């Protein structure tokens, strides 16, 4: 059973990300228009842009976060970003497409729409591979919220100074969900290690994709594309 | 220097 | 009369137009859609990078602007990058609105749209006469062309280290001008010296909009609307 | 050190 602690902290997780997850996408007119060399990347840098901001303000709502320096928790966000974009894009992602759908055809994305922001299929299949297994997984929205926090919240990442104050906030967190997962998922035996898998498959995604971003980088016909914001983030800058 | 995350961090 | 030297000027710099000025505006749609705070920003940031691209297009076709260093192109599209963009934006300006129409009521720029990217009237009220009395000369494409190329070549810019090679580029093209007005243009008794003025005009305008656009690059939540190619011409660097 | 005009300048 849990603890008033414990549940205070999925409250204030699931409410963090209701209020930087829009299930309309409405904000999405705003970008620059897709269109199917490199013709989706203005849209899907604008899409990436936008999507920092928001994890950004979901981070900000983490118990503890906005406690760590400055310095870390910039460490943690230019580490973690495009995990925790790839791990909220499958709430958007549908088996019986193979795409991530945002309310409406034209916020369609599919895998060769994706090449049309310079990426190749040695990112392309491990990352749709993980959208089918995360979205096979049918994780409660609780869990969603915890295992993007535990993602975020992790030690283990460049730059990072208090290693320590980092590792006990995504210690407790790792507790409340395996605790969650044994009284409230049915059938979640096995749940726990297999999110924590897929914790290890951002890595490796995460590292395909710092290759394909550098080589989009080093040339400025494709850099310029690109927002204020991603290249900061996505910069190398320490 | 990070200066965009850096106000968006408040 | 002029010589075929002279001629192969004009012939150069009116293709050289024509080559970055689509009458078109059909690229419009690419860009971040427009919204009537600071919601008209996005959509004239891109409007404006946009801009630099065909500036520095036409620059490149200038006779002899390739020859010079990189540092000396640099340093010259950087100080007049602005008013450049100024003066060719003349060609969608209209008297009977005073407005910018660029092929449809989305891409209509008014004052007040300006003013919702940041600009205040110490700006926009000189930016407004200076189009009327520039749209009030009925320029010959001709001498629109040579007037940007004068803009262009003044070797009077911070950071220009041959200033003997481009004066004497400048010097060419105004003769050019001061010909073609002679010859071509009935009526143009003091035209040359009233466009000259309007290459003072627009200093004072450059200057206006230095510090307006200080304001917005020294607020991080505004410097992130704009795009990578304005941040690194209306930059500082050196 | 303007790495986008240059390379669009050429
Ligand atoms: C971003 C999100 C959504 C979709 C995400 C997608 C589909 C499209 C392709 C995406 C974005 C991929 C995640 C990473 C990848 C990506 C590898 O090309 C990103 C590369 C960015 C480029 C500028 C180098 C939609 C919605 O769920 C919101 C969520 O936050
Ligand atoms: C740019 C062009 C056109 C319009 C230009 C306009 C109208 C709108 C407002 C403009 C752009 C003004 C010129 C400078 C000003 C401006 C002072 O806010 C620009 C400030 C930019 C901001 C990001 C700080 C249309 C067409 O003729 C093509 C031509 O090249």
């Amino acid at each position: 059973m849990l603890s008033d602690e414990q549940m205070q902290i999925i409250n204030s997780l699931v409410e963090a990300h209701h209020k930087t997850y829009d299930d309309s996408y409405s904000d999405f007119v705003r970008f620059r228009p897709p269109v199917r060399r490199l013709s989706m990347l203005p849209h899907l840098a604008d899409l990436v842009s936008y999507s920092i901001q928001k994890v950004i303000g979901f981070a900000k709502m983490i118990p503890g976060f906005r406690d760590l320096t400055a310095e870390d928790q910039i460490a943690l966000l230019k580490s973690s970003a495009i995990e925790i974009i790839m791990l909220r894009s499958n709430q958007s992602f549908s088996l019986e497409d193979m795409s991530w759908s945002c309310g409406g055809p034209d916020f369609k994305y599919c895998i060769n729409d994706v090449t049309k922001a310079g990426h190749t299929l040695e990112l392309l299949e491990p990352l749709v591979k993980f959208q089918v297994g995360l979205k096979k997984l049918k994780l409660h929205e609780e869990e969603h919220v915890l295992l993007m926090a535990i993602c975020l919240l992790s030690p283990d990442r460049p730059g990072v100074q208090d290693h320590v104050r980092i590792e006990a906030l995504q210690d407790r967190l790792c507790d409340v969900l395996q605790a969650y997962i044994r009284i409230q998922h049915p059938g979640g035996r096995l749940l726990y290690a297999k999110m924590i898998q897929k914790l290890a498959d951002l890595r490796s995604l995460n590292e395909e994709h710092s290759k394909q971003y550098r080589s989009l980088s080093f040339q400025p016909e494709h850099s310029m594309q690109l927002t204020p914001l991603v290249l900061e983030v996505f910069g190398s800058e320490v | 220097r990070h200066k965009i995350l850096h106000r968006l961090l408040q």
